[PDB]
This record gives C-alpha cells, sequence and structure tokens, in this order.
RNA sequence: AAAAUG
RNA sequence: UGCCAGCCACCGCGGUCAUACGAUUAACCCAAAUUAAUAGAUCCACGGCGUAAAGAGUGUUUAAGAAAAAAAAUCACAAUAGAGUUAAAUUAUAACUAAGCUGUAAAAAGCCCUAGUUAAAAUAAAAUAACCCACGAAAGUGACUCUAAUAAUCCUGACACACGAUAGCUAGGACCCAAACUGGGAUUAGAUACCCCACUAUGCCUAGCCCUAAACCCAAAUAGUUACAUAACAAAACUA
C-alpha cells in the first residue's frame, strides 16, 4: 500500500524507493512536479532538540546608526506630536525628519554631538513643527 | 522556533523579522507546485485551524473550486479514510496550510497525517512553526489580516490560472485532430 | 530592484523604534457589544473599552488614536519551553482621529 | 514579585547545595484547584447564653 | 498485531505490517554498503559487510528479516538486551 | 555591497536600571528615624524585600543596622518610636482596610 | 479517641 | 497408579483428567556404540557506579600519571578561634487579689509552698529580617561588638597527615527549659506505646577521648560540547 513512516525520511524518498522496489506500481501525480521543481530543503523529519550550555541562536539583532539618533530624540522630546501612521508605506515621522536633519548636519562637517543636536532642533522650527521637551 | 533560525533576517527589539528574499524564493516554488497539481487534475485542500478568518478560507476555496477544512480535525480523517469519509475515497493530492498551529499552539494533525500518507504539503510557517515536515514551507506571517488576504488571493489566482489554462490546452487538443 | 534591507530601514515600524508610550493611529475593524477591536497596523489587533464620552461615535472603520504599550503581550511561566502568546497587543484609547 | 529560582534546585550544573526540594516538579499545570468549601460553625451561642440566663435566674 | 484470538492477531499483524515498509540499500543486491554499529535503547548491533561466499551468519531473527529483505550475505552480532521488538 | 544592512552595535534604547531608594546612600546605625520606616509600628518586625523594594545590598545593610541599633541602645525592639511614627510611608504594606 | 486475625 | 509408586540438566509433572510415572504400539537421533557421573577446552569487565553492585564523610600530600590550542588569580551577606555585651520569653525570690492551676476528643493523676498582675539576678536559646542563598574543604554556620583570619601564579592523587553533625565515655563547673530511662494517670483483652504529669542521664562551659549518619544533592576530581541521541522514572545526553 505505502509507507507511513515519518522519522525515517522525507515523503519523496519513501515514494521513490517504494516504486524502485516495485511495491507502488502507480506513479503519484505530484512526483513528476517534485522532480521538475524541487524545494530548497528536503522534507525530512528533524526533532527539535533543546539547546543547552553556552550555545546560543545565530540570529543577529537589527540595529542601524539612525537608532542612536532616534534614542536621543525619544529621550529628549519623547513621542512626536505627529502620531505614527503604519498604514502609509511612505510615511515620514518627526523622528524621521530629525534624523534626516542629523545626517545632513553630519555631512556639514560638524563633529560635536551638541552641535548636531541643538542645531537640528532649531532647524525643525524653520519647517514649523512643535517640539515638546520632557522635563 | 529552533528551526526558524535560517528563515529570519534578525530581531527588531525583541520582535523577530522574517526576511522576504527567501520568503519570495519559497513562494515562487510554492505557487508553481500548487498550480501544477491543479493543472494535472489534483485534489487541493486548504487546512487551517484559526477562529478569525475561517469564513475567508471557505470562501476562497469555494471560489477556487477546491476543498477546505477549517473546523476541528477529526482523528482518523486522512489515515482511516475508508471509514471516516466513505467506503472508497480519493485522498487530497495537496494540502495548503494557512495556519500550521491549532488553538492549543501545537502542530496540526494534518501536517503529520500528510507526511504519513505521502501527501504533499505547502504551508505558511510563522516564527513559532515547525517546517521540518512541510514539503514546501514559506516563512511568513499568518496573524496579519493583510498577509493572510494576500496569501489567499495568490493561491486563488494560482488555481484559477491553472484550471483555465488546462481548459485552453484541452481546447487545442480537440483541434489537434 | 529595491532590497528588503533598504525598505525595512525606511519602514515606519523601524522609525518608531520601541513601542512603549508611542502615539499611533488605528482603525476599528470589528465591534463587540462593549469591546472594540482596533488594528493599529503593526502585527496584531488590540482590544479596547468603549469610553463614556461619544460612545455612539465608535463604529466599524472608525479611526482612533492609541498610546501603544506593547507590540505583543508574551511572558514566560514555570516549566514552559516557549512564551505564552496572547495573540493581541496592549494599547489605550485617547481620541478618535482629532483633525 | 515572584521569588527567585536560580541556584535553588539540585541539578548537574548547580555547584552549591540545593535550596528548594520540590515534592513534585515545579511545572505550572493547566487547571487550578477547586475552591474549598468553608467549614461551618454554630450560630448565636451568644444569644443562646442570654436566653438561658433568663431560665437560670427566673 | 494484538488481539484476543491468535488468528485475529495474525491477521491484524499481516494487514498492519504492509503500511510501514522500509527500503534497504543493498550493495550489489547481496550485502549492505558498509559495516553498521548501531546503539538502540539497550540492544547493541554490530553488522559487518561480508563476501559473496559468506551466507547469512547472523542471529536467528536477523537471518529471517534479511531473508525477507533480500540480503544473502551478512554477518551480525547482537550484544546487550536480546528483546525481539527492540 | 548593501549599505543598509544592520550593524552589530550596542542597544541605544537601553533604559537605565531601576534603583533602590537608597542606591549610593549611606546607611547608619545611629539614624533611628531612617531605620524606623522599615519596621512595623505595632509589632516591630523588619519588613522584607517584597515590602520595602530595595536591591540586594541595602536590604542586608538596613537589617544589620537595625539589629546593631537595637542592641547598642538607640532604637526600641518591640515597637516603633512615636516620635518617628509620623514619618512618610516608604513601605508597600497596608494594614487598615 | 479506640479498633486484632483469616 | 492417581501428590502413592515415581521422573528431571533448568522450568517443572503426578485430579477414576498423565503425549512428563511403569508397560505396549508408533516415531526421532546416534551407532559397535548409546547414556550417566566426574574432569577438562571455552565462558566475567576495553562494561558500568542517581533509582538494580558500585562515587568511598572531607581536604592536603608521597609514589605515580596527564600538562596535548589559548586564557585565570581577590572581594557586599551566617567560615573559624578567642574576648566582652543582651532585646523578648522563662525562673529562684517579695507584694495585692482569687480558690482553684495544669491537663486532653473526654477524663484521671499531679500541684493547691497553686494561679493572675506589678518588680527580678543566674543558666539555656538566638522571633521578623530570610519571598535572602552568602561563608567554610566537609561536617557546619545567620542576636551584637572587637582581634586574629579564610592555602596554592590554582591538574589528578592514598592505607600518610589534619578535621569530622548528633549520640556516647572521663574529670571539674552549670542546670531556666526540653527530655532517654523511671514512677503515676488515661485507652486497650493485654499497652512494659502513641495521650497527660513529675523527674534522671543528656542537651550547656573547659580539658581529654570516641571517629559513627538516609555523613545523600544516593549524581567523584579537573577542562570542556549542545554534535549523535529519549530502556523506564528521576536532575538531559556526552567527551579528554
Ligand atoms: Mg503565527
Ligand atoms: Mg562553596
Ligand atoms: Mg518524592
Ligand atoms: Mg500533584
Ligand atoms: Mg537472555
Ligand atoms: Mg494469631
Ligand atoms: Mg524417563
Ligand atoms: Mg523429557
Ligand atoms: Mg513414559
Ligand atoms: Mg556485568
Ligand atoms: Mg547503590
Ligand atoms: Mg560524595
Ligand atoms: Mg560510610
Ligand atoms: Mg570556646
Ligand atoms: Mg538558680
Ligand atoms: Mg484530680
Ligand atoms: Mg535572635
Ligand atoms: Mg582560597
Ligand atoms: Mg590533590
Ligand atoms: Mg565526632
Ligand atoms: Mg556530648
Ligand atoms: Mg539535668
Ligand atoms: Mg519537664
Ligand atoms: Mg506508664
Ligand atoms: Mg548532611
Ligand atoms: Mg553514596
Ligand atoms: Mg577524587
Ligand atoms: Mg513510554
Ligand atoms: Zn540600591
Amino acid at each position: 500500500a505505502g509507507s507511513r513512516l515519518e522519522t525515517v525520511g522525507s515523503i519523496f524518498s519513501r515514494t521513490r524507493d517504494l516504486i524502485r522496489a516495485g511495491v507502488l506500481k502507480e506513479k503519484p501525480l505530484w512526483l513528476d512536479i517534485y522532480n521538475a521543481f524541487p524545494p530548497l530543503r528536503e522534507p525530512v523529519f528533524r526533532r527539535p532538540r533543546l539547546r543547552y550550555g553556552k550555545a546560543k541562536a545565530a540570529v543577529q539583532d537589527i540595529f542601524y546608526h539612525e537608532d542612536r539618533i532616534r534614542a536621543k530624540f525619544y529621550s529628549a522630546y519623547g513621542s512626536g506630536p505627529k502620531a505614527f501612521d503604519l498604514f502609509n508605506p511612505n510615511f515620514k515621522s518627526t523622528c524621521q525628519r530629525f534624523v534626516e536633519k542629523y545626517i545632513e548636519l553630519q555631512r556639514l562637517g560638524e563633529t560635536d554631538e551638541e552641535k548636531l543636536f541643538v542645531e537640528a532642533g532649531k532647524a525643525l522650527l524653520a519647517e514649523g513643527v512643535t517640539l515638546r521637551r520632557v522635563g | 522556533h529552533r528551526f526558524m533560525e535560517p528563515y529570519l533576517f534578525g530581531s527588531r527589539l525583541g520582535q523577530d523579522i522574517i526576511d522576504l528574499e527567501q520568503t519570495a524564493a519559497h513562494l515562487q516554488l510554492a505557487l508553481n507546485f500548487t498550480a501544477h497539481v491543479a493543472y494535472r487534475e489534483g485534489i487541493i485542500l486548504f487546512v487551517s485551524r484559526h477562529r478569525q478568518f475561517a469564513h475567508l478560507i471557505e470562501t476562497t476555496a469555494r471560489d477556487c473550486g477546491e476543498y477546505a477544512h477549517t473546523r476541528y480535525f477529526k482523528g482518523g480523517l486522512l489515515t482511516n479514510a475508508p471509514l471516516l469519509l466513505g467506503p472508497g475515497v480519493r485522498l487530497p493530492d495537496l494540502i495548503i496550510f494557512l495556519h500550521t498551529l491549532n488553538n492549543v499552539f501545537e502542530p496540526h494533525v494534518a501536517v503529520r497525517d500528510a507526511a504519513k500518507m505521502n501527501i504533499p504539503t505547502v504551508g505558511i510557517v510563522d516564527t513559532n512553526c515547525n517546517p521540518a515536515l512541510i514539503t514546501y514551507p514559506v516563512p511568513g506571517n499568518d496573524d496579519s489580516p493583510p498577509a493572510v488576504r494576500l496569501f489567499c488571493r495568490l493561491f486563488q489566482v494560482a488555481i484559477s490560472r491553472a484550471k483555465e489554462k488546462r481548459r485552453q490546452v484541452e481546447a487545442l487538443y480537440r483541434l489537434q485532430g | 530592484v529595491e532590497s528588503f534591507a533598504s525598505m525595512l530601514r525606511h519602514s515606519p515600524l523601524t522609525q518608531m523604534g520601541p513601542a512603549k508610550n508611542k502615539l499611533v493611529i488605528g482603525q476599528i475593524f470589528h465591534i463587540v457589544e462593549d469591546d472594540l477591536y482596533i488594528d493599529f497596523g503593526g502585527k496584531f489587533h488590540c482590544v479596547c473599552k468603549r469610553p463614556e464620552v461619544d460612545g455612539e461615535k465608535y463604529q466599524k472603520g472608525t479611526r482612533v488614536r492609541l498610546r501603544l504599550l506593547d507590540l505583543e503581550l508574551t511572558s514566560r511561566f514555570l516549566g514552559a519551553t516557549t512564551d505564552t502568546t496572547i495573540l493581541e497587543a496592549d494599547a489605550v484609547l485617547l481620541g478618535l482621529q482629532e483633525s | 514579585a515572584t521569588p527567585s529560582l536560580r541556584g535553588r534546585l539540585a541539578r548537574l550544573g548547580n555547584p552549591r547545595r540545593p535550596i528548594l526540594k520540590p515534592n513534585k516538579p515545579l511545572i505550572l499545570a493547566n487547571h487550578v484547584g477547586e475552591r474549598r468549601r468553608e467549614k461551618g460553625e454554630a450560630t448565636c451561642i451568644t444569644e443562646m447564653s442570654v436566653m438561658m440566663a433568663c431560665w437560670k435566674q427566673n | 498485531g494484538k488481539a484476543t484470538e491468535r488468528a485475529d492477531a495474525f491477521r491484524k499483524a499481516k494487514n498492519r505490517a504492509v503500511h510501514y515498509l522500509h527500503y534497504i540499500e543493498r550493495y550489489e543486491d547481496h550485502t549492505i554498503y558498509h559495516d553498521i554499529s548501531l546503539k538502540f535503547k539497550r540492544t547493541h548491533i554490530k553488522m559487518k559487510k561480508q563476501p559473496r561466499g559468506y551466507g547469512l551468519h547472523c542471529h536467528r531473527a536477523i537471518m529471517t528479516i534479511c531473508r525477507l529483505i533480500g540480503i544473502k550475505d551478512l554477518y551480525a552480532k547482537v550484544s546487550g538486551s536480546v528483546n525481539m521488538l527492540n | 555591497s548593501n549599505e543598509d544592512l544592520p550593524v552589530p552595535m550596542e542597544n541605544p534604547y537601553k533604559e537605565p536600571l531601576k534603583k533602590c531608594i537608597l542606591c549610593e546612600k549611606h546607611v547608619d546605625y545611629k539614624n533611628v528615624q531612617l531605620l524606623s520606616q522599615f519596621i512595623s509600628p505595632f509589632t516591630g518586625c523588619i519588613y522584607g524585600r517584597h515590602i520595602t523594594g530595595l536591591c540586594g545590598k541595602k536590604q542586608k545593610e538596613i537589617t544589620k543596622a537595625i539589629k546593631r541599633a537595637q542592641i547598642l541602645g538607640f532604637m526600641p525592639v518591640t515597637y516603633k518610636d512615636p516620635a518617628y511614627l509620623k514619618d512618610p510611608k516608604v513601605c508597600n504594606i497596608k494594614y487598615r482596610e
């Protein structure tokens, strides 16, 4: 009839070897599509063993240089007056405007953090957004 | 999950982000495999245990002309077919998982039974899913309404195009002689 | 062709940073007799209480202002290999699209 | 706040003497215990006393 | 197969054994590809690749299993527990 | 070649750690007014961590200071001094309901 | 509180 | 025949119920050999030590062994040994009040030189803090103060050296309280037990012994890994 063993291996191997041995005399329709377009990983069963000791996951945290400016903005003024709109793909926030000012102030040859911070804070007033510093 | 490490881009302040490069690379093969089974007159069944969008799954399956299972999965459904469904039935040739986990946060019954019965399984696997048994896993999001609607529309059009092009291929077959 | 690193760097969620005490716009997509299902749009849908003021003005599709507390409420317990996912988010109601 | 659990139980990696010795494994169960029914007690012994005071005096 | 009656148990075992079928890679259809030293629950099995002239000098149950499989030339030694299921 | 890849650097959003009320303070055995806030007014017991809310060092230091002052002749053991009874409430224990 | 054996 | 006669290498068989006892037929294997007994050859561990036998109560060291790639040493809190001090309770002892106090499921016995309150040395022990997890090699240590002080520029290692809870022995001192033993009172058919009361050895200090524990966290020491991989349970499986 077939092979109902999961831990032995993948379904493709268990169909192909059955047909090679001659037990399954009828080709399943999906075998040809598997042969034509195989997936990236063979669907073999792998048991989720727990990770003990000093071993740790290999995923690396997502952090950019703009996060350093965003942390200062949120520490000084907190959340911006313009509420965040996650539906808009091209939405730019007050913190985004602040970091866009910060990068150009860096390109202007300014190395001091106070100069990069207060000048951007005052420059935002030119466009006319309200900054609410948290005391 | 421990087996989602290669399918992730990183972690954004505790929340893990799935990279979409391998998501699209997997989804191309997933849609191609789904469309080929429909082209070759195969039974395709949408298994999904999630009590938020189940109505949307039956609507999508009915519009596709394929079958759906979004309710409580019985024990010997896929294994004890000659008893649960009828005397002699035809097993589904392809299983689409929109939610690999049930309401208990355990792996679904059908992902194990399809591997037991040598039934191809294509599935949207979240960061807490187990892709070891799914033949065609696609790392994505199954809890967002826009994501699940996108996946349902993609799998709807993949079946629709496959069936229609089968009809024009048969039409040309009739004119061949 | 735009790369995922490039669009994720400019994604609004990346610009938001931490989700603690952040003002967001959400849209209500489901209504219960007293509970409102508001989709702020990040990953999950938060559930809020209908206020006493202008309670009749909350309908399906209404846009409201939220002060986000957590993107996803998960925590660890005794003898648990993974977290216990609540499939929801934490947020409070402030207003309804004041404009 | 929940009491700490690090270095309490006896394990291979624990170098020190075990602190807590669980009767049963500290695994959080899926069902809480059924609420206890309170034990009853006699009522108005105080008023029975003043009732019997009339009888002992009169 | 387990049943109240022996004939019913035989029938159940026969009908349930087909559903779980393995494929054994046999080098030149007479012997295994390479020597295998396997540690099960409590049963140690050491099996060595054997020539064409060395026919099934194995345990009395491994000989039957390999006769059903198609292996004609093999040597096996079992140590530890000798439980049939394991 | 991508310039938008994440860079492996320290967390900028790392909030400062919570401090006990007496971090970087000087605990003394002669300051009966300070020592009295951590003892019960009716019985005189020394409150625990779940009541006071102090990080690990200052709890042991305040316990040692109370025990030293109770025997050196500065603070009563059985009760809290009524002179210091009107101090601001730092403990998180509520008796009268 | 009490209370053995087959 | 019927637990009788009797048979067997192990399991075991003997029911007016025997393919296992005695006889007949039949059958199987050897063969001028066939059985029985005794000797032999072979057969234990290059395997394990939490629950089956096994990690020795602890540390150091001699002999001896491995140094195979590179790093380290040392900080809140109750180690230990001396010296000094006592916050609560308890008691010897006085004063006022009462005839009862203690005792258990209930009683009895005991004490009425008894009980409550106000004052009170000596001895013993060290509430909360402690939902803390530190010190010491282990045993062990958490009332306060002072002194001395917690080896190794840090591998393993005894039958050698030094410690080693409580219990027990000797000499001197102490004795509030607790209590083996003992004597009374309960329950029981019996109770030389569990229940109540009194008291002794003992628990306390100095000096000298004894060297035992479920000395268990039943998991040996040193540097490691999360690769293969769940006998069962339990604290996951493993390397040199
Ligand atoms: Mg999900
Ligand atoms: Mg130690
Ligand atoms: Mg137990
Ligand atoms: Mg239980
Ligand atoms: Mg055997
Ligand atoms: Mg008798
Ligand atoms: Mg005979
Ligand atoms: Mg015989
Ligand atoms: Mg005979
Ligand atoms: Mg052995
Ligand atoms: Mg043993
Ligand atoms: Mg030991
Ligand atoms: Mg011993
Ligand atoms: Mg001394
Ligand atoms: Mg005296
Ligand atoms: Mg009497
Ligand atoms: Mg004390
Ligand atoms: Mg040292
Ligand atoms: Mg040594
Ligand atoms: Mg001793
Ligand atoms: Mg002694
Ligand atoms: Mg005495
Ligand atoms: Mg006594
Ligand atoms: Mg007696
Ligand atoms: Mg001990
Ligand atoms: Mg032992
Ligand atoms: Mg050793
Ligand atoms: Mg089992
Ligand atoms: Zn502090």
